[PDB]
């Protein structure tokens, strides 16, 4: 007398050899695992990189006075970056947002004179704002140029800036931003540090960011009421909305953003040059590294259930532990294999529960049904 | 394990919605007007007072548990002068601290601002912060008592010096009644400084700009030297990770010098949001507990951490920390407090708040001879979100020789838990035919021909010394855990013990049976029993059972 | 306030030419993005051309690219659509529209439209049958008023 | 090219009736880029709702807009007789700018005397630009067939 664990595959449509919602990159898509406690099950996933999807690129720019000269090179980005990425895709959409800081003390001055011109009176700075969605995602590249050229610099008091409030809003206000179900790149270009959760106590803001949308007239209305997001909050909302993040920061702060990049799963970081001269090349190099890389991630597992990952990439690279969730140097059309060993220890739930496996940046998901035998 | 969470006994007090009643709280012992044990509660968004020109200024409350229902606001800071100052959104009661039994009380407003040339092209706004000291009776009477502490006012202005110093987010008294300590995190371009006052004020200037030194404070003797005082201040923004600094006051100068600097591993972990000094192993050298609420790692299933640094004769460089981890984005460690010895085993304990663990949880960790016990001996849960944002303890509220724990919130509520007395029950077991002889027959009633008289005796010890209460127990004797070679004439007697150190026994005969390896007999006790009264709890961190093996010959 | 006045429409021979003009009053002409939308006999709206506020860039649908050309005169406050190599598909009422915000491209003001067509006793019968058609639609309301 | 799909093509309702019209686009657009227009017969279109839910100036409170992603809707809280027109939705997100085919909302003596006096003549006034539109459509047709 001995019941044993089993595997069987329910949905196994082959990888595609053509809109992105119809393209298949991972197979099998659904399977059922019969688990006896202590015994592992082991299925393999095949990933084949499809040809480049369309691209929605949102440019979220630090708009402090240190960034004034940077505007004139980004002011031509709409047409330039589209012509520069024809090779990758001709279905390109671009948008623009801008941020400075929370509008309370001590992060800014609130004296009426500084509340209308935070910088020195010579400089014609506008009043400070938290986050403004200037131009929602569109292919009107020339419209991006005209609007960015018309954008007004401003400033604040302390050097670390509240870009985290803007990222959260960009990630979770999809209906206002206009994210399509395609490649979502979020470029975050600053030249200063960042505030994070817990810093808001100095401004009288202790309530944690609620991860909801609070844009009215394309401006963030509640930077006074919610703390800065935690990194965990940002990672949760960023990945849940398939936002691949590109940190274009200056060399002075690139160490902290390389550390931040390592905490965010689908993120690259490049070093911004002097006047944002090299940001077109910076993006496509960051795009080349994000698109030529696949990282799986699984949903919430009932406790008692272990999951292992082992990867087999091009040129014999074999990853284990948490690096078995990832493969790199993968070109278009390349295929790589993942081995997923999951183990249960209890008879935890009475009936079947399912979680899902997905590559980051895509809406594609592998559904894995779990059945415990007992 | 002995915090009474029976919702009959749990005390909950509420405040006006939106006031952040419960944001900060402190235990105070008023002594000589009357002996009253209070719990001071800060409400930094409390509605303003009439002559304050503001919509909401914040205040301090005082909850007597011996008294009925609503807590009372403390009347002070009704001043207001629009030409010079601004108390709008000043966050009075952002922190509150007791000096000690019969000592003074400090509360602060860290966004209180000082204005000049109002309505003028040259209007100035400086967010200095200011602090109130009150008597053991919560009032302004002595001269150094009361009034305002705003050391930043009158020093070089601008955000590079003292323009946005924001004194008062952290404040504490040294326990010898010598000094009062202030944190001012905006000083020197948000470097932050710490200020020791009441020979000559000692200040800083250790950590870089935009680090928020002075965000949290604690102090004690026995951190570095056994009778030199050390000032512990966290700086949660240091290098975008956080750090904690040990500060000594210099013999000759009026400067605080850094003796040691812990710093946090995690990026943006807010390492140092709260610090706590506690001698967890009672070895005479105070250890240091540091919370990192936003701790987040590459894997990303731990949310928040607490770092327990075990002291080594005042030498910290070799100290490796025990790290308690929290559940996913739980803000585990935003509040770490020395709660004293709640089970009176002789070792101080700590409480750790985790406000986003569902509606909020507070983990209680036990002190031990080997340091901290990493498995929480009790978990309190909240009934309204963000429970556990603030903690205080290390004072006996209901006067039963056991300290108590009070837990704040971001949801305008404060919960008070009272400690049950801990009964240590010693068990003895005597089977009087020590060894079984199966070749021996006897006149007892067993068809076997062989009997065993098993007797177990129960004493109870407890703290304090004079605590000699009624304890009605249920003794239980059982043998052969798993065949059943013996049987009684499971034996349960219902006993009772009148006072400490007095034995009470129960006895019964075990009949053997006809047809070899030792028999085990075990005895267990369970306590059974009927402003309210807390009842004793059995010490659950001692052995549940006593065992004996009778050996055949 | 804002008034847009189209003119220049008429009858044209296929492959021929037409030039339309919209005179803008009541708002600063150079601050706004102007565009031409046309309505076909099937009562369908077809966006035909758009030009920036400064005239530095223009957009056309591909059906009219090369044939039509949009322009504006900052000094005369008038927008032009020059049509060429015409056809029966271009037969439509051509409206002049202003875009209030370049961030949303909503056409907040429309002119009155100029008509472009591209190629007696029966005419009167058709027209009179319409006016009796509408006379019969009007009479119940007039009767209703009187009750 | 973004395809805008409007349904129903035509709808018949009575005063006090609550219309819900839907507009669907082939690809996701931001809600800032979907607008609604109305066209009384015999006149030109006039902006009714812009950025999905913002009423243009001079639009009564009974109109309302909603939606996100690819499905948007325009609802008339309680229809008045003057609301008889054809309603268009437009996406401004992508070049080319595309328009829906329009929903034509119409009406259904028995019911006429239910009405106020002023709306019976508002209706007369509405009918006249209808009629000369059809009449002048004829003239254009006849000169080009010449
Ligand atoms: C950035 O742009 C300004 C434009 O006037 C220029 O003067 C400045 O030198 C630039 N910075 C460089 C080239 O590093
Ligand atoms: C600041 O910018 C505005 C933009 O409209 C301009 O009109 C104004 O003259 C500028 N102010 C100064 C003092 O130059
Ligand atoms: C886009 O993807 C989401 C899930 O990622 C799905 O619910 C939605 O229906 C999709 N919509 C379109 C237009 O692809
Ligand atoms: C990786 O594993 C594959 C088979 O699983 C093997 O063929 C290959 O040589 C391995 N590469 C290395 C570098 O170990
Ligand atoms: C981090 O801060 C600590 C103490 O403030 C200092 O020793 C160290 O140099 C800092 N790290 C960097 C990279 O500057
Ligand atoms: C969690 O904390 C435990 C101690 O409670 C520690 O042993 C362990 O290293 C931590 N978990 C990690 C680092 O994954
Ligand atoms: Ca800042
Ligand atoms: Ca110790
Ligand atoms: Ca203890
Ligand atoms: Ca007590
Ligand atoms: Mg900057």
């Amino acid at each position: 007398e001995n019941p044993r664990g089993s595997k069987d595959i329910k949905k196994n449509k082959n990888v595609t050899n053509l809109k992105p919602e119809d393209i298949t990159q991972i197979q099998p898509q659904q399977l059922v695992l019969r688990l006896r406690s202590g015994e592992p099950q082991t299925f393999t996933l095949k990933f084949k990189r499809a040809e480049d999807y369309p691209i929605d690129l949102y440019y979220l720019m630090d708009l402090s006075y240190s960034m004034k000269d940077d505007l004139e090179n980004v002011k031509s980005l709409g047409t330039d970056l589209m012509n520069e990425m024809r090779r990758i895709t001709s279905d390109f959409r671009i948008g623009f947002g801008s941020f400075v800081e929370k509008t309370v003390m001590p992060y800014i001055s609130t004296t009426p004179a500084k509340l209308r011109n935070p910088c020195t009176s010579e400089q014609n700075c506008t009043s400070p704002f938290s986050y403004k969605n200037v131009l929602s995602l569109t292919n009107k590249g020339e419209v991006f140029n005209e609007l960015v050229g018309k954008q007004r610099i401003s400033g604040n008091l302390d050097s670390p800036e509240g870009g985290f409030d803007a990222i959260m809003q960009v990630a979770v206000c999809g209906s206002l931003i206009g994210w399509r179900n395609v490649t979502r790149l979020l470029v975050f270009s600053t030249d200063a540090g960042f505030h994070f959760a817990g810093d808001g106590k100095l401004g009288g803001i202790v309530l944690p960011n609620d991860g909801q949308c609070h844009l009215e007239n394309n401006m963030y209305t509640m930077s006074h009421y919610y703390d800065y997001p935690s990194i965990a909050h940002l990672v949760q909302k960023l990945s849940e909305n398939n936002i691949q993040t590109i940190f274009a920061v200056t060399e002075e702060f690139q160490p902290v953003y390389k550390e931040l990049k390592n905490l965010i799963p689908k993120s690259a970081v490049g070093t911004l040059s002097a006047n944002s001269s090299n940001v077109i090349q910076l993006i496509i190099d960051a795009y080349n590294s994000l698109s030529s890389e696949v990282i799986l991630e699984n949903g919430k597992l009932s406790e008692g259930v272990t999951i292992s990952y082992k990867s087999y990439c091009k040129n014999g690279v074999n990853g284990t532990g948490e690096n078995g969730r990832k493969c790199s140097n993968i070109s278009i059309g390349d295929e790589v294999q993942f081995e997923i060993s999951i183990t249960s220890n209890k008879c935890p739930k009475k009936d079947s529960d399912s979680f899902k496996i997905r590559p980051l940046g895509f809406t594609e998901e592998v559904e894995v049904i779990l059945q415990y035998i007992c | 394990f002995n915090l009474d969470t029976r919702e009959d006994n749990v005390i909950r007090k509420y405040g006006d919605p939106g006031s952040l009643f419960g944001f900060s709280l402190a235990m105070h012992w008023q002594l000589q007007p009357e002996d009253k044990r209070l719990l001071l509660v800060g409400a930094p968004r409390a509605e303003a007072l009439p002559l304050q020109r503001a919509n909401r200024t914040g205040g301090l409350y005082s909850c007597d548990i011996t008294a009925r229902g609503p807590c009372t606001r403390i009347e002070f800071d009704n001043d207001a002068d629009p030409t010079s100052e601004s108390k709008e959104d000043q966050w009075m009661g952002v922190t509150v601290q007791s000096q000690g039994p019969g000592g003074k009380v400090v509360t602060c407003a860290h966004r209180y601002e000082k204005r000049q040339h109002v309505n003028t092209k040259q209007e100035s706004r400086d967010i200095f912060g200011r602090c109130y000291v009150l008597s053991q009776n919560l009032r302004i009477e002595d001269d150094m008592d009361g009034g305002d502490w705003s050391f930043c006012d009158g020093r070089l202005r601008g955000h590079e010096k003292f323009g946005s110093c924001q004194q008062g987010v952290a404040a504490t008294f040294t326990k010898d009644f010598h000094y009062i300590v202030f944190g001012a995190p905006g000083t020197y371009n948000w470097k932050g400084i710490v200020r020791v006052e009441q020979d000559g004020p000692y200040e800083v200037g250790p950590v870089p700009a935009n680090s928020y030194l002075g965000f949290s404070l604690d102090s004690g003797k026995g951190i570095v030297s056994k009778d030199e005082i050390t000032f512990v201040s966290g700086a949660p923004r240091a290098n975008h990770s956080g750090a904690v600094v040990l500060l000594k006051r210099d013999m000759k100068s009026a400067h605080l010098l850094p003796e040691h600097i812990f710093d946090g591993e995690g990026l943006a972990s807010s390492f140092g949001y709260d610090v706590a000094v506690v001698d967890l192993n009672k070895d005479g050298w105070q250890d240091i507990v540091i919370g990192a609420p936003q701790y987040f790692d590459r894997d990303g299933e731990v949310g928040g951490a607490v770092y327990v640094y075990m002291n080594q004769q005042g030498r910290w460089n070799n100290v490796k920390p025990i790290r308690l981890n929290g559940t996913k984005d739980s803000m585990f460690g935003i509040a770490v407090k020395n709660i004293g010895d709640i089970n009176q085993d002789g070792y101080p304990d700590i409480a750790v708040g985790a406000p986003y663990d569902d509606l909020g949880k507070v983990f209680i960790y036990h002190g031990s001879a080997n340091g901290i016990n990493t498995k929480p001996t009790q978990v309190l849960k909240g009934i309204s979100p963000y429970f556990g944002y603030s903690i205080a303890g290390n004072m006996d509220l209901d006067r039963n020789s056991y300290p108590d724990v009070a837990v704040g919130s971001l949801s305008d509520s404060v919960t008070i838990f009272r400690s049950r007395p801990v009964i240590n029950i010693q068990k003895t077991i005597t089977v009087t035919p020590n060894r079984i002889d199966l070749r021996q027959k006897t006149a007892c009633g067993a068809p076997s021909g062989i009997c065993l008289q098993v007797k177990s005796c129960f004493e109870y010890t407890a703290n304090p010394a004079g605590y000699n209460p009624s304890i009605s127990i249920v003794g239980t004797l059982e043998a052969e855990k798993e065949s059943s070679r013996v049987q009684f004439r499971k034996y349960t007697q219902e006993l009772t013990l009148k006072r400490q150190k007095q034995k009470v026994c129960m006895e019964e005969t075990l009949w053997l049976q006809d047809n070899l390896r030792p028999i085990p007999i075990t005895a267990s006790v369970e306590i059974q029993e009927p402003l309210p009264e807390v009842l004793p709890i059995l010490n659950s961190d001692e052995p549940k059972t006593a065992h004996i093996d009778v050996h055949f010959l | 306030d804002v008034k847009l006045v189209e003119s220049g429409g008429g009858l044209v021979k296929p492959g021929g030419s037409l030039k339309l003009s919209c005179a803008a009053s009541g708002f600063t002409f150079s601050s706004y993005t102007m565009s031409w939308v046309r309505q076909t006999p099937e009562k369908r709206l077809e966006w035909v051309a758009t030009i920036s506020s400064g005239g530095s860039y223009t957009y056309y649908p591909d059906s009219v690219k090369g044939r039509f050309t949009i322009s504006r005169d900052k000094a005369k406050n008038t927008l032009y659509l020059q049509m060429g190599s015409l056809k029966s598909e271009d037969t439509a009422m051509y409206y002049c529209t202003r875009i209030g915000y370049d961030e949303d491209y909503a056409m907040d003001h429309w002119g009155q439209g100029t008509s472009v067509t591209v190629c007696d006793p029966m005419m009167e019968q058709e027209i009179e049958e319409i006016r009796q058609k509408y006379q019969s639609k009007r009479q119940p309301i007039l009767d209703a008023i009187e009750a | 090219q973004i395809v805008v799909t409007q349904r129903p093509t035509t709808m018949a309702a009575s005063p006090g009736d609550k219309i819900i019209i839907t507009c669907s686009v082939s690809s996701i657009i931001s809600s800032n880029y979907l607008h609604w227009y109305s066209q009384k017969p015999g006149f030109s279109p006039k902006l009714l709702i812009y950025r999905t839910s913002n009423l243009a100036s001079g639009v009564p409170p009974r109109f309302s807009g909603s939606g996100s992603g690819t499905s948007y809707s325009l609802t008339i809280g309680t229809m008045e007789a003057e609301d008889v027109a054809t309603y268009y939705c437009q996406q401004g997100s992508d070049i080319p700018l595309t328009f829906g085919d329009g929903t034509k909302l119409d009406l259904k003596y028995e019911f006429l005397k239910s009405w106020t006096v002023e709306d019976l003549q508002k209706r007369l006034l509405a009918l006249d630009p209808m009629m000369e539109q059809e009449i002048e459509e004829i003239r254009q047709k006849y000169q080009c067939k010449r």
